[PDB]
RNA sequence: GCGAGGUGAGAGGUGCCCGUACCGCAAACCGACACAGGUAGGCGAGGAGAGAAUCCUAAGGUGAUCGAGAGAACUCUCGUU
RNA sequence: AUGAGUAGCGAAAGAGGGGUGAGAAUCCCCUCCACCGAAUGCCUAAGGUUUCCUGAGGAAGGCUCGUCCGCUCAGGGUUAGUCGGGACCUAAGCCGAGGCCGAAAGGCGUAGGCGAUGGACAACAGGUUGAUAUUCCUGUACCACCUCCUCACCAUUUGAGCA
RNA sequence: GAGCUGUAAGCAAGCUUUGAUCCGGAGAUUUCCGAAUGGGGAAACCCACCACUCGUAAUGGAGUGGUAUCCAUAUCUGAAUUCAUAGGAUAUGAGAAGGCAGACCCGGGGAACUGAAACAUCUAAGUACCCGGAGGAAGAGAAAGCAAAUGCGAUUCCCUGAGUAGCGGCGAGCGAAACGGGAUUAGCCCAAACCAAGAGGCUUGCCUCUUGGGGUUGUAGGACACUCUGUACGGAGUUACAAAGGAACGAGGUAGAUGAAGAGGUCUGGAAAGGCCCGCCAUAGGAGGUAACAGCCCUGUAGUCAAAACUUCGUUCUCUCCUGAGUGGAUCCUGAGUACGGCGGAACACGUGAAAUUCCGUCGGAAUCCGGGAGGACCAUCUCCCAAGGCUAAAUACUCCCUAGUGACCGAUAGUGAACCAGUACCGUGAGGGAAAGGUGAAAAGCACCCCGGAAGGGGAGUGAAAGAGAUCCUGAAACCGUGUGCC
């Protein structure tokens, strides 16, 4: 699923908001991105949030 | 029960109230027993295989178990029944006298 | 045959047993389809033989692989 | 597995009685049983020599007793013919 | 590729499980019914005939699960005016 | 209950003579007549599931009756190497190891499978029961496989043969 | 401890004091389907491979065991590609799978009818429902807390605060919390500084990773220095604070045992347990049954006992494990893409509002002890705490089930849909919907025999207290259907 491996970050539902305060129901994806990493320490390429990769601690391949 | 096959009892209850008999046969699923002379009743039975004449016949009925008692081997008095234990085996003991049924 | 008597016997005596009581169970279903057999109560007894026989057997190979 | 608990008993009908004239006994058998299986507990059993087995299956019948309804157990139905030169059974 | 034993013929032998009854243009299936309905496919004769049409018949099947009278009005299905 | 002993009793040719029986327009047999006959015949599906055959019964069911029945009660009846299906093949479609995708549940899909309505595949004639028949019996065949055997031929490391 | 072979009559054949049937504990067997798992499949069927065994000359046949996938462990191989890795093979696994108790719990998703007398914000409602995770409980929990006192001291739940404060097309409505009174109580363990060991990058005297020690807090604590002290004398513990194991004993559960006192006399009656006249027992006058209503007839009850085996709890012992005080303020440590902020939402009783506090997506992004957070925008002062790591029992919620019981609960149109062979019959392609139907008698003593009849059904005769109790068999109302006739 779109669900970031290391950190966890998936998609969540809440409220879209009108003008007119009408709620409608949405969701608020993980900004997931393809990169290389390690998985058992074996480089595989997953989705991984962008936030998750703003540190640096996931070291790409 | 109280009472088995082969007791000497006393009829306490019912139109031979009073009658004493032997316990001919007992039924401990129903609580009955089959004392010689006691409740006869007159059976309408039809020819058969068996016998071939038929015939109205006379026979011993079951009375419920709770209308007999044994009876006291010292007075010849009906007893309520007691237990108790006599070389590692428990044995009916007449409840007014103290002496053993069986 | 009363289990004590069963147990005295070797694994290879009991499972003769067995095979005679089978041909016994054998013969009175037999006899029972032909309306030749008196003694319907056999045929009952030689079924509880055969499994009170089985069960001691069984009862030793368990002791074994223990 | 055990000859004997592959033949049930034997059918005793009009139609069994009948073949038995032509040699071949009609048994009822074990619903797993093949007829090869049948052909070898015929021969051990009875120490005949079998020609062929013939062999059918029979439904449960429909049956009533008062209001209570239910099946029969459903037959297996095996015809053994004997060889010419062979012993008869014996029943 | 596999391979020291092989190929062909004859003789002998082995060949298991499931279905098999009966209805199936029907009183047995689908229609609540022993219901003027519906139900794929194979065979489907003779005379006249182009013909599996039509009429009368063969093989074969069937006489239909309320009847006996009467022969009014009227209704339905027909015949002639 | 009333409607009411009213509507209806569901397309159609029956008649008589015997029989059975407590009882017969209605069941059985005989005779003649009549109807279908590109079907109202024969076979065989799907489906039903014992309704099939024999004997007995007449409560209920059967639009009447009933001695009768596809009904009730007892028994009995279905036989395959060759027919149809599986130990053969695949179509549409379905399922799907890993895999791809998806808030979850799940969706999709590769290899590989399943899946006839199709492809492949060896038995015919006659006889026989109240009830089964390319199945049982008689006769004469055929297909695959096996070798305690027999014969013939070939070949034993470019060595027949199998594939 | 004397009969038994179920309902369930019947016939048949048998078993049992050499102890059956029956009751309880522990075992064995346990076809096929089903997560179903050797493969397939239209559940309860079909077809295989591998060892071993039965059988045949052999084929054909049979029995037992193994053979799903994923995950974990070990071993062997190792592609494109050189080392490798992916991948593949073998062995080892009481690893997972599925179910349910229609309940309770925590989450992921999440309505509409309806209310607002219309309706969109709002309400219904984070409800119904779907999904996941579980556990006998779950969640929460050992202060970056509540407060504003000569303060309190984890969490949870009950009372109260209070229909208050507040929120709100300030409409309909929604609606706290703290203090106070109670139930229950319980606290702990890491990360970091530092020490020792070991290893790989040599990044080259540095660094990272890995082990053990050390250490756990706020007017600061710890490391580090100083002393004092224990190293088990003594303390704890498998419910947190490490983690398994074994005995002895006690009290229970799962069958049972024993257990007082009237056939008292007499009266009706088919039958006394009732009436009348007398007794007696009682730690037992609960209850059911027995031919009408029984403390003294039966099973029982009060009371006192009982376990080969299995199981629950408890207490001791064994066993296992274990140092904690004071003084320093040189330096060091005290949880980073974290706290927090913008933007978009959500949860807080609190609808963006003056909106603190908590959570999510996205983007930006601290201090780090001279430090940091909160006290309802925000600043200053003061007060109280020390987040970004984890564990933690009890009080609480619920009942499908087991045991024992209770009811100013129902009594066959009631009470469960179901007192009865009911989730059945029947209806539906299916999901699904879904009934009707209790009573002979004390005892079958269930009407021998005779008469009419083919039978059914009757009339006698018998049984019975009663057959006007004869199988849809206690009582038997009304509608409705008849027969006879007093008046018209
Ligand atoms: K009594
Ligand atoms: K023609
Ligand atoms: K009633
Ligand atoms: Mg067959
Ligand atoms: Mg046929
Ligand atoms: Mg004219
Ligand atoms: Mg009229
Ligand atoms: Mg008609
Ligand atoms: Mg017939
Ligand atoms: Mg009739
Ligand atoms: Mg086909
Ligand atoms: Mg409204
Ligand atoms: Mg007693
Ligand atoms: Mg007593
Ligand atoms: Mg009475
Ligand atoms: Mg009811
Ligand atoms: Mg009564």
């Amino acid at each position: 699923a779109r669900k970031c491996v290391i950190t966890g970050k998936k998609t969540t539902a809440g409220n879209n908001r009108s003008h007119a305060m009408n709620a409608s129901k949405r969701t608020w994806g993980a900004n997931l991105q393809k990169v290389r990493i390690l998985v058992n320490g074996k480089p595989k390429k997953v989705y991984v949030s962008a936030r998750a990769l703003k540190s640096g601690k996931v070291e790409r391949v | 029960m109280h009472v088995k096959k082969g007791d000497k009892v006393m009829v306490i209850s019912g139109k031979d109230k009073g009658k004493q008999g032997t316990i001919l046969a007992a039924f401990p699923k129903k609580d009955r027993v089959l004392v010689e002379g006691v409740n006869m009743v007159k059976k309408h039975s039809k020819p058969t295989q068996a016998n071939p004449q038929g015939g109205i016949s006379n026979q011993e009925a079951p009375i419920h178990v709770s209308n007999v008692m044994p009876l006291d081997p010292k007075t010849g008095e009906v007893t309520r029944v007691g237990y108790k234990v006599e070389d590692g085996k428990k044995v009916r003991v007449a409840k007014k006298s103290g002496q053993v049924l069986d | 045959m009363k289990a004590n008597e069963i147990r005295d016997l070797t694994t290879a005596e009991i499972e003769q047993k067995v095979k005679s009581l089978k041909e016994e169970l054998f013969n009175l279903r037999f006899q029972l389809a032909t309306g030749q057999l008196e003694n319907t109560a056999r045929i009952r007894e030689v079924r509880k033989a055969i499994a009170r026989m089985k069960t001691v057997i069984r009862e030793r190979e368990i002791a074994a692989n223990k | 597995k055990d000859p004997r608990d592959v033949l049930k008993r034997p059918v005793i009908t009009e139609r069994s009685a009948d073949l038995m004239t032509e040699k071949k006994y009609t048994f009822e058998v074990d619903v797993r049983a093949n007829k090869t299986e049948v052909k070898d507990a015929v021969e051990s059993i009875f120490g005949v020599k079998v020609d062929k087995v013939n062999i059918m299956n029979y439904k449960g019948k429909s049956k009533r007793v008062g209001r209570y309804t239910g099946m029969t157990s459903r037959r297996r139905k095996a015809i053994v013919k004997l060889t010419a030169d062979s012993k008869e059974i014996e029943i």
